[PDB]
């Protein structure tokens, strides 16, 4: 149960609305992109410094 | 050992100033000398500015502006107790200084309680007073 | 260099340590009130 | 005022006093030296009305609605420098630095919120005669910058100058030829820069304080989120406050 | 009830009202507390890395009152929603913060812009960057910084 | 396996090489975590981002400070980065060294093993060394 | 005779339907003002600035939400910590705006809360019960004291406070992991315990009562119509269920005392939950938990990673995009 | 918007006194045991 | 002579706590004997003020 | 936006642009950071390398360094959201 | 203006008369039975029985 | 650290701290000698 | 439209609460 697509097709067209449930998407990209480089060292995962999501000064 | 935890005294060869610390004592072969110049020319000029600091005390008290005198003798006259304490060395100089801050920590009170002639009148005290600081030593 | 520190600690802890019990074995051998 | 640089700052601190510009006394006429640098020109409106269709008797022509505040206190400019330049017809004055830029969010009838930035960047004023009048009106342009920088992460995380360029969690959306063409618009973030006029009017000088202030005037456009919808006309009304030198 | 345990429970009530005050005096308190002894409290560690980087690019001849956030709001300098200049972040939050190193730089409004542009003292500079780096943040093996930080550090404030 | 190939660091300007004893590497790491390791942890500079203690970031200073004698010329004298002016009124160092009271006792074999450990890091963690938060 | 004791013998009945009491003076107005703004709050309500940076957060359902997206949302960054009602507002559209309900609902839920605790103190004095239910009803009331109140202290914004929600509490969860590292934290640990333990022992006393029940019934009607209530004979073979975790594990494992079985059953979740909600206030005032990054080397000094490293890099990934917006500096201080 | 606060001032401090004076009432006298 | 006589100030009071919470808890032995311990206290008060005696006196 | 061109010559191409690239881009030029790289991303709109004498306050060491990296520093078209991001975008080591 | 340092968040004056009459509506109640009773009775209990 | 005259007694001084705790454990250990009755 | 079946499962659901509090079947003995 990864999405609702309601909440997933209105924050596309709608560059203003935020909801606690896409904030956990974006928590959750985090997760996907930061551990998966040193979770997975068979796949070689070669992460550039500039494709990571970071957010603003952190 | 290159991991060993608790290796007080056998680890290093100099000696420490105690087994609970990693520096060395204040003695010898060291690179800080107390006795340099440049050290007393750096707190004689805090207490030179610190007179030009204190003149423009009352042009504050001329205006109507408190907030001003109650941080003018906080934002540069914060490094003057370091000073001055340091450059108090022999015994009737020590007790000169603290004729110097009462007659200071009055002008703090009297800002706050918003007095105009009580800063005007322990703001003299103060350049009297360290016109006797700095003309002995 | 024998680490004076950690052979005075741990000397010190064991007197300490077994000064405590030996104020209730010498009431039991005394079979004072406990 | 003098009257406020009596106080403390535990005094002023949680009244409401910090936003409030000063009430200068008294009318007469200071004239701009060669030199002749402004100090603390503040800024504050007392009023807002953004452009709206209203409902009339039968007929929807364009009025202004007022609109109350959101953002509790935080709209007052403060601290603006600048240098007053004199032409030889008209007194002008070019702002440098300071606090030109209070963002805030005013609320409509029917529950819309219309943030805007309110700003006086890079303003020409220009008034008639040379020297400070009771009678004198200076205004200009400036410029509005966009309400976001360029690095600001909408809830998708996209950006101008970073975050990612396509509908995250609808990965399904960028396949064929078209792409994720149909919502174009939401994607591309653009930066916006757009143009407000302020007209400011003295009315009341000290000549032996050097400080002068009056009611102005401003009218701007509100902000798009870089082009998510069209923006709307801001209108403000307030009282300033100057430090002439 | 006036029997012997009921004291006893009258006392863990008053004792607890000072248990929990004692522990408030020491995160927020300044004064009793001072930072020079104590370290630097939960709110004055955080406006002290916001007045770093304020030093910071004033030397790079950027105006800091007129520096547009990411946000919108301030970057360095804000207005509190009472009026006051403060300083801008997550650091808005602590906008109280009044402590012997910040309010030489005080006005009636608040921070003085003008101040800032020209009086600020290099005890000022050498006391915001030892208070950013021993900020009360820490661990229960005693290594400091945030809870994500390596392990070179031994400090917990 | 701390080989003394391993140990073997950049001593001068010209660029002469000499090797750290073991006890340098080890007083090294304990002087630099209790003095320096407050603000330089892991080689980032926290209250200055840009500047940095990378072998990257130590080359292109206007003095070049990857080496020993030169670690230890910052110490006792640091200028910015562009070396025009000196900061040591605000960093920590030898000259400025009444305000710190972290200072006052450091002898030339204390500082030439804190220099060390700065040059020797980037060899054993060629990319945790002052590369921020992502090679943790 | 008088018209106070006439009130008296009627707020301290046990005849009522309810038992009111003299806590209850102040449970039914706090809870009941706590519950008619949360459903307002909850079905009908516009976004709110929770980080201050004037970015709206949709909370409620008639601004497209859901049971599990929606939320009260926790007041503004701009706000934190100071006292913000109705009254110190200027109008209820910026009151609503800044985070408004969110103080009403928990302040008067706090206060409701410890007061339907000694509300049950109250009637087991008032029955001739020995008194402690209130005792193990502390351990819910640490722990919704520790989100919603202890937590927004330390950290000094109730902006950090936990959203009236479902998946904003697990917005809460996660940012506290990333912020404190609550897992390797051991009143965390000692609280897994608490529960695991508490559902452990639950579905052992609870499986052990209902297999040594006493032939009272048929098979065709149902098992439970064999207690008559307020019987005096004991309901089950109490020998029985004993003799067989007496075998089960070995002997001397086996509480024969039901008393005191009946006291571990109390002890071991309320003090496992205790200890737990004493975690999350000791990290709300940033006494992490456990850090063993960069901990196992080798004799060259590399870093060899351990599952605490791997453990890392997941909390690096929340850090670096937990208020992604919200941070102009490189250390999330607060 | 101190018409909402003198409101809730009667309240709060109707419902505090009652609290306070409730316990003040003899209250432990008023048990199962005897009276 | 201060390293001499706290260390012999440590030794007697070493000696006291293994006997004396014997010689209380034991249903006679304080009474039957504490004017020998009762100059073990005497003396240990005593070594108190000749060792804050010797630290003035060294300072 | 989507498809900026001139991505490279901000902090990576070892090309910088002036009036676009972060005062970090001119990290990697020795002798510019911070007082001379300071200047640059200060003031306003620059034309091109010729523009960068013209600044207000510059010695003859301060047109130094600019002197040597020349052929590096080139000019651009200004596009207004990188222009505000110039002394801090957000990005620490 | 909220972070102002005014007693029990008493902003105006007729805040006060609100107060004053809560505590004492409720007192004036509780002193129809517990008041006017004899404050010289005592007891050598832990609990008092005395009356209503 | 401790004056000149009582640097000798630093490793005594380093567990006088703990035997606090010493109690605690004394009551239990005075529990069993007296066989918990 | 979408959110008046999540307001109907939610006053739906304490009606049954209310139910089951004061319409209880009241346990006696014998
Ligand atoms: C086990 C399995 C489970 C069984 C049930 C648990 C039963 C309790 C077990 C206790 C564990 C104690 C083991 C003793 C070792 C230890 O702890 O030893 C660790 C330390 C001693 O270690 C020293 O710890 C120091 C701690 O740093 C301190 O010193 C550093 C250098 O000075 C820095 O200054 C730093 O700032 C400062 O904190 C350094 O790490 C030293 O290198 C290291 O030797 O013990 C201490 O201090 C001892 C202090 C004891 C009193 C602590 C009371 C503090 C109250 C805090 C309560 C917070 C409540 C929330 C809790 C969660
Ligand atoms: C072995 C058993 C034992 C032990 C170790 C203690 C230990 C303590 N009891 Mg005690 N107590 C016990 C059994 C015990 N009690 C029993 C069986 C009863 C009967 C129910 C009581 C009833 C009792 C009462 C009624 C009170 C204590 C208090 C205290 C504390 C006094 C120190 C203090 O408050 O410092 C903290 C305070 C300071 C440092 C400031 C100085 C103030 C002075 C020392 C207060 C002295 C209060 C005095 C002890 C209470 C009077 C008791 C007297 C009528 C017998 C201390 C923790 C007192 C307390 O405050 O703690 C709960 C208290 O009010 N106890
Ligand atoms: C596990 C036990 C334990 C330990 C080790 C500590 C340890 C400490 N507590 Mg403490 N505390 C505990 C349990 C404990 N607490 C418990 C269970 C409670 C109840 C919840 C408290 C409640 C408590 C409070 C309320 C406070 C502390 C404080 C402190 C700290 C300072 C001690 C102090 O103030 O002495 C206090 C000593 C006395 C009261 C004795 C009398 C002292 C006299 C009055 C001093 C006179 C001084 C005078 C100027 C000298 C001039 C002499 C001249 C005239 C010649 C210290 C870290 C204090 C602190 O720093 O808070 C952060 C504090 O305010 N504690
Ligand atoms: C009776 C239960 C009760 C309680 C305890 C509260 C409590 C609260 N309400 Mg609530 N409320 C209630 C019922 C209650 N409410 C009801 C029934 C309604 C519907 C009308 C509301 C509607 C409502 C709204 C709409 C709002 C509140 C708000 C508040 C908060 C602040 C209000 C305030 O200023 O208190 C006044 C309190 C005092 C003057 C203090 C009285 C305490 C006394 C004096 C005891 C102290 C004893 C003293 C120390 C002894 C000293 C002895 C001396 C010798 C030293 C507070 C948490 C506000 C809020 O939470 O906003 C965030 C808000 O906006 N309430
Ligand atoms: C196997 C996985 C696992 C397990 C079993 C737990 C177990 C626990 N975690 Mg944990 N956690 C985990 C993984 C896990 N964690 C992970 C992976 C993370 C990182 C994301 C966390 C992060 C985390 C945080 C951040 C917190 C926990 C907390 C807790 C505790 C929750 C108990 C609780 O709050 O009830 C206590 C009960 C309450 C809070 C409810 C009070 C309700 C009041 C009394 C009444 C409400 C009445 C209601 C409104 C109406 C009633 C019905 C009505 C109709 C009448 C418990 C010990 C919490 C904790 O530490 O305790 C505070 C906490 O805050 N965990
Ligand atoms: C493979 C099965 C398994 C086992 C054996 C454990 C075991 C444990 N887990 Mg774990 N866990 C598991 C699966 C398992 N888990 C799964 C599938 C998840 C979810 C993905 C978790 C999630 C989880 C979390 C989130 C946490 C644990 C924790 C724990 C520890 C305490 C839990 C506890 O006391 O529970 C309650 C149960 C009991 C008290 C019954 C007793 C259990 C003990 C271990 C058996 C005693 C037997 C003894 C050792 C043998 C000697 C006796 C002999 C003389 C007869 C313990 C090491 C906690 C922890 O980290 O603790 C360190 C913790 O925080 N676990
Ligand atoms: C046996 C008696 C006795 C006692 C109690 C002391 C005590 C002291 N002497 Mg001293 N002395 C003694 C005999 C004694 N001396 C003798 C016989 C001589 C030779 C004639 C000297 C000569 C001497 C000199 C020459 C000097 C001292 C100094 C000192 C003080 C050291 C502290 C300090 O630097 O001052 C600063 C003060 C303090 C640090 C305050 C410490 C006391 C605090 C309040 C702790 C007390 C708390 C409380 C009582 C404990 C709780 C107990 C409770 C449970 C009952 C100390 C108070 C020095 C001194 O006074 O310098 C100022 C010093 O230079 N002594
Ligand atoms: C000869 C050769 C070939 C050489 C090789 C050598 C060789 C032979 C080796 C083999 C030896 C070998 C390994 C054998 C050992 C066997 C062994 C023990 C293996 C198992 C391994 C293992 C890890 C076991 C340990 C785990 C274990 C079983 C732990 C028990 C846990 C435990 C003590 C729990 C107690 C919990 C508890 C207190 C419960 C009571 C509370 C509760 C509510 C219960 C409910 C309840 C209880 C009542 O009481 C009654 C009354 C009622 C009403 C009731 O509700
Ligand atoms: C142990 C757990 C911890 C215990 C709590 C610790 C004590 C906390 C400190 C309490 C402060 C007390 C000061 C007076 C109250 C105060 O000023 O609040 C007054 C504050 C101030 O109120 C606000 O003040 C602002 C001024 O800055 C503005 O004016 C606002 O308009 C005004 O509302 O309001 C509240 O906090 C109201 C609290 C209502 C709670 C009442 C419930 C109490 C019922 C308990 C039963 C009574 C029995 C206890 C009494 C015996
Ligand atoms: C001050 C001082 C001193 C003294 C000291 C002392 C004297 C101490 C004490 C201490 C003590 C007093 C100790 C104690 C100890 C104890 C112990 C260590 C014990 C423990 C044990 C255990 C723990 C066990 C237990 C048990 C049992 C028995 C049975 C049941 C179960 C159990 C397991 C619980 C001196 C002289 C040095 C000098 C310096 C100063
Ligand atoms: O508000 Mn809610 O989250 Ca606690 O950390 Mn800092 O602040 Mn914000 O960031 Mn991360
Ligand atoms: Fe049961």
């Amino acid at each position: 149960a990864y999405d609702f697509v309601s909440q997933e097709l209105r924050a596309a067209e709608d560059p203003e609305f935020e909801t606690f449930y896409t904030k956990n998407h974006l928590l959750d990209e985090g997760i996907r992109a930061w551990m998966a480089a040193q979770d997975q060292p068979h796949e070689n995962f070669v992460f550039p410094e500039e494709v990571l999501p970071r957010g603003n000064a952190l | 050992s290159y991991s060993e935890g608790a290796a007080y005294g056998t680890d290093q060869a100099d000696k420490l100033y105690s087994p609970y610390s990693v520096y060395s004592p204040e003695g010898e072969k060291s690179l800080y000398k107390p006795d340099n110049a440049e050290y007393l020319a750096r707190k004689k000029a805090v207490l030179a500015e610190t007179k030009n600091r204190l003149q423009k005390i009352p042009a504050y008290v001329d205006k109507k502006e408190w907030f001003n005198v109650k941080d003018e003798l906080t934002r540069y006259m914060y490094e003057t107790r370091g000073a001055v304490r340091s450059l108090s060395s022999s015994v009737t100089q020590k007790e000169k200084a603290e004729v110097f801050f009462r007659a200071l920590e009055d002008t703090y009170g009297a800002a706050t309680l918003k007095k105009g002639d009580a800063v005007k009148a322990s703001n003299d005290k103060a350049i009297a007073a360290l016109d006797a600081f700095t003309a002995t030593l | 260099m024998i680490n004076w520190q950690v052979i005075g600690q741990l000397m010190s802890t064991a007197v300490i340590m077994l000064a405590g019990p030996a104020v209730i074995v010498l009431l039991a051998l005394k079979k004072g009130n406990l | 005022k003098s009257q406020i640089n009596e106080l403390s700052y535990l005094q002023v601190k949680g009244t409401g006093l910090a936003n409030r510009c000063a009430e200068v006394v008294g009318e007469d006429s200071i004239k701009p030296k060669p030199g002749a640098k402004l100090v603390d020109m503040c800024i504050e409106p007392k009023a807002w009305a953004v452009e709206e269709e209203v409902g009339k008797a039968g007929k929807t022509e364009k009025k202004f609605v007022n609109s109350k505040v959101m953002t509790r206190q935080t709209y007052t400019l403060d601290a603006i420098e600048g240098p007053i330049t004199v032409d030889g017809g008209k007194i002008t004055f070019n702002e440098k630095e300071g606090i030109d830029y209070a963002a805030t969010t005013v609320q409509l009838p029917g529950g819309e919120r219309v943030p805007f930035l309110f700003t006086v960047k890079d303003l020409v004023a220009k008034g008639n005669g040379d020297t400070f009048k009771p009678g004198f009106q200076m205004g200009g342009d400036f410029n509005t910058p966009s309400y976001r920088t360029g690095l600001f992460l909408d809830p998708k995380g996209r950006g101008g100058t970073t975050g990612y360029d396509m509908a995250v969690a609808l990965p399904a959306l960028q396949l064929g030829e078209e792409g994720d063409a149909e919502l174009f618009g939401e994607n591309n973030k653009v930066f916006d820069i757009t143009q407000g006029r302020i007209e400011m009017e003295v009315n009341k000088v000290n000549a032996e304080d050097s400080e002068i202030g009056g009611v102005f005037v401003a009218t701007q456009l509100s902000d798009t989120d870089m082009g998510s919808k069209t923006p709307k006309k801001v209108l403000t009304k307030g009282i300033f406050y100057a430090k002439v030198d | 009830v006036w029997s012997g345990e009921a004291y006893l429970s009258y006392s863990l009530a008053a004792i607890s009202l000072m248990g929990f005050t004692a522990a408030l005096y020491s995160w927020y308190n300044n004064t009793a507390y001072p930072s020079e002894l104590y370290g630097p409290t939960g709110p004055e560690a955080s406006q002290a890395q916001a007045f770093t980087f304020l030093v910071r690019d004033q030397r790079l001849g950027a105006n800091v009152s007129s520096a547009q956030g990411p946000t919108g709001l301030g970057k360095y300098l804000m207005r509190s929603p009472s009026g006051e200049i403060i300083f801008g972040g997550e650091t808005m939050r602590f906008w109280d913060l009044r402590a012997p190193w910040v309010e030489p730089l005080r006005g009636p409004n608040g921070l003085d812009i003008n101040k800032i542009k020209n009086d600020i003292q290099p005890w000022q500079e050498r006391r915001a960057a030892e208070y950013m780096t021993h900020a009360p943040l820490g661990s229960l093996n005693s290594v400091g910084g945030v809870a994500t930080e390596i392990n070179s550090v031994n400090y917990v404030s | 396996d701390l080989d003394e190939a391993t140990r073997t660091v950049v001593v001068d300007n010209a660029g002469n090489t000499t090797v750290l004893t073991p006890e340098q590497v080890k007083r090294g790491k304990r002087l630099f975590n209790a003095t320096c390791g407050a603000c330089h942890v892991g080689g980032i500079t926290k209250t200055n981002p840009n500047v940095g203690l990378d072998p990257e970031a130590l080359s292109l200073a206007t003095p070049r400070r990857d080496n020993i004698s030169a670690l230890v010329d910052y110490i006792k004298n640091p200028t910015t980065y562009d070396g025009l002016e000196s900061i040591a009124e605000v960093h920590p160092s030898i000259k400025s060294a009444d305000i710190y009271p972290r200072m006052r006792s450091l002898t030339d074999e204390d500082l030439y093993s804190i220099a060390g450990h700065i040059m020797l890091s980037p060899k054993i963690a060629s990319e945790k060394w002052g590369g921020g938060k992502i090679y943790y | 005779v008088s018209l106070w004791e006439r009130f008296c013998a009627w707020i301290t009945s046990t005849e009522n339907r309810l038992y009111i009491g003299w806590f209850g003076c102040l449970m039914f107005p706090t809870l009941l003002t706590a519950t008619s703004c949360f459903i307002i709050a909850f079905i009908a309500a516009p976004p709110v600035d929770i980080d201050g940076i004037r970015e709206p957060v949709a909370g409620s359902l008639l601004y497209g939400n859901n049971i599990i997206s929606g939320a009260v949302v926790p007041s503004s960054n701009a706000i934190g910590m100071h006292f913000y009602p109705i009254w110190e507002a200027a109008s209820i559209d910026e009151w609503l705006y800044n985070g408004g309900p969110y103080q009403l609902i928990v302040l008067h839920f706090l206060l409701g809360v410890s007061a339907y605790m000694g509300r049950e103190w109250e009637l087991s004095y008032r029955l001739g019960m020995r008194p402690w239910i209130f005792v193990a009803f502390s351990a819910p009331v640490a722990a919704a004291s520790a989100v919603f109140l202890v937590y927004p202290i330390g950290q000094g914004s109730f902006s950090d406070g936990m959203p009236l929600g479902i998946s904003g509490t697990f917005n809460f969860m996660l940012v506290f992991q990333a912020e404190h590292n609550i897992l390797m934290h051991p009143f965390h640990m000692a609280g897994v315990a608490g529960v695991f333990g508490g559902s452990l022992f639950s579905a052992m006393h609870g499986s052990l009562v209902t297999s040594s029940l006493i032939r009272e019934t048929t098979e065709n009607e149902s098992t439970n119509y064999g207690y008559k209530f307020g019987q005096e004979e004991e309901t089950y073979n109490i020998v029985a269920a004993h003799g067989y975790f007496g075998r089960l594990i070995f002997q001397y494992a086996s509480f024969n005392n039901s008393r005191a079985l009946h006291f571990f059953l109390a002890l071991w979740p309320v003090v496992g939950i205790w200890i737990t909600s004493m975690g999350i206030s000791t990290m709300a005032f940033n006494l992490n938990g456990f850090n063993f990054n960069q901990s196992v080397v080798d004799s060259q000094g590399r870093v060899i990673n351990t599952w605490a490293d791997i453990l890392n890099r997941a909390n690096l990934g929340i850090e670096v995009m937990h208020e992604r917006n919200a941070h102009n500096f490189p250390l999330d201080l607060a | 918007m101190l018409t909402l606060k003198i409101l809730v001032y009667t309240t709060v401090i109707f419902f505090v006194s009652l609290f306070i004076f409730g316990f003040l009432s003899s209250d432990p006298s008023r048990n199962p045991n005897r009276k | 002579m201060i390293t001499l006589l706290v260390a012999l100030l440590v030794l007697i009071s070493l000696g006291l706590v293994v006997t004396v919470p014997v010689a209380l808890a034991t249903p006679g032995e304080w009474e039957i004997a504490k004017g020998k311990f009762n100059r073990f206290f005497q003396i240990w008060v005593f070594l108190v003020i000749v060792i804050a005696a010797a630290d003035g006196i060294s300072s | 936006v989507i498809d900026y061109e001139n991505i490279g010559y901000l902090g990576g191409s070892s090309i910088v642009d002036i009036n676009n690239a972060n005062v970090r881009a001119y990290l990697k030029m020795p002798g510019m950071y911070p007082t001379v790289a300071g200047k640059i991303v200060s003031h306003g709109p620059y034309s091109g390398v010729a523009d960068l004498y013209k600044i207000p306050g510059l010695s003859s060491a301060e047109a130094d360094v600019i002197k040597k990296y020349e052929s590096r520093l080139t000019a651009k078209t200004p596009s207004p959201d990188y222009v505000i991001d110039r002394i801090n975008n957000g990005l620490y080591r | 203006t909220e972070g102002t340092n005014e007693w029990f968040g008493v902003d105006d004056l007729r805040l006060l008369a609100v107060l004053f009459l809560g505590h004492w509506a409720i007192l004036s109640l509780w002193l129809g039975s517990y008041g006017d009773s004899n404050e010289d009775e005592d007891f050598f209990g832990e609990i008092d029985y005395s009356a209503r | 650290r401790l004056p000149e005259a009582y640097v000798v007694f630093s490793p005594i001084v380093d567990v006088l701290p703990i035997i606090p705790v010493f109690f605690l454990l004394l009551a239990f250990v005075w529990q069993a000698a007296i066989g918990f009755r | 439209m979408e959110a008046l079946v999540y307001t109907f499962l939610l006053i739906g659901t304490l009606m049954v609460i209310f139910f089951a509090v004061f319409f209880r079947e009241t346990p006696r003995i014998l």
